[PDB]
């Protein structure tokens, strides 16, 4: 995260933090035993961490589980990058309670204007490389997808929708690809791609939670 | 050593961070990179060994 700043510790109990040797995605909890991320954070074997705030520090709130199952979504194309959505199914059930919890799936997608709360541990600078230890985030409103077009023309797809600035400075970056944008109290946003991060004009694109309610729910119900 | 050995490292436009090596023609050597997950050059190998196969140094 470009531009933001260290969240309250544990104060969004659905992040999660992908490991697989090291920190590399992020993504949700959206029940018990499932994690929603995107489609490109795919690899064979990968470790949820809940309950982080210091990804390099032991706090005593961290619960560590290995995936059981990984579902990309049968749709996702890797060139176009449409349908970039993915589902973990925990190995065993995360224990819920006040560092530990999940984030409601959305009942409509989230209109232009609307601010939401963008977070991971992704690359804090648009040059450089400065990975943070803690828990970052931002404040960003959502674009109407006329201007989202516009910023990256005939690439944004129907499963893509824009939130940020176009004056630079504030975005998502790599490693916090998977991750959350939650908007009024539900999961809108999964964390996809940008041309750079902050750069003037080119926005973050996000693919639309609400689009994937029925693959979420049939896919968990079709696995457990 | 084929000729996009020589182009400059691509992370591209995607948001995961993945570690892969890249031949570096100026240090005469494969070296690591954050790659983004999707639309990989092809200077953008999985191992060391796989990068000093193709474009060598080291
Ligand atoms: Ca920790």
């Amino acid at each position: 995260i470009v531009g933001g700043y260290t969240c309250e510790e544990n104060s969004l109990p659905y992040q999660v933090s992908l490991n697989s040797g090291s920190h590399f995605c992020g993504g949700s909890l959206i029940s018990e035993q499932w994690v929603v991320s995107a489609a490109h954070c795919y690899k064979t074997r990968i470790q949820v961490r809940l309950g982080e705030h210091n990804i390099k520090v032991l706090e005593g709130n961290e619960q560590f589980i290995n995936a059981a199952k990984i579902i990309r979504h049968p749709k996702y194309n890797r060139d176009t990058l449409d349908n970039d959505i993915m589902l973990i199914k925990l190995s065993s059930p995360a224990v819920i309670n006040a560092r530990v919890s999940t984030i409601s799936l959305p009942t409509a997608p989230p209109a232009a204007g609307t601010e939401c709360l963008i977070s991971g541990w992704g690359n804090t600078l648009s040059f450089g490389a400065d990975y943070p230890d803690e828990l970052k985030c931002l404040d960003a409103p959502v674009l109407t997808q006329a201007e989202c077009k516009a910023s990256y023309p005939g690439k944004i797809t129907n499963s893509m929708f824009c939130v940020g600035f176009l004056e630079g400075g504030k975005d998502s970056c790599q490693r916090d690809a998977g991750g959350p944008v939650v908007c009024n109290g539900q999961l809108q946003g999964v964390v996809s791609w940008g041309h750079g991060c902050a750069w003037k004009n080119r926005p973050g694109v996000y693919t639309k939670v609400y689009n994937y309610v029925d693959w979420i729910k049939d896919t968990i119900a079709a696995n457990s | 050593r084929p000729d996009f050995c020589l182009e400059p490292p691509y992370t591209g436009p995607c948001r995961a961070g993945i570690i892969r090596y890249f031949y570096n023609a100026k240090a005469g050597l494969c070296q690591t990179f954050v790659y983004g997950g999707c639309r990989a050059k092809r200077n953008n190998f999985k191992s060391a060994e796989d990068c000093m196969r193709t474009c060598g140094g080291a």
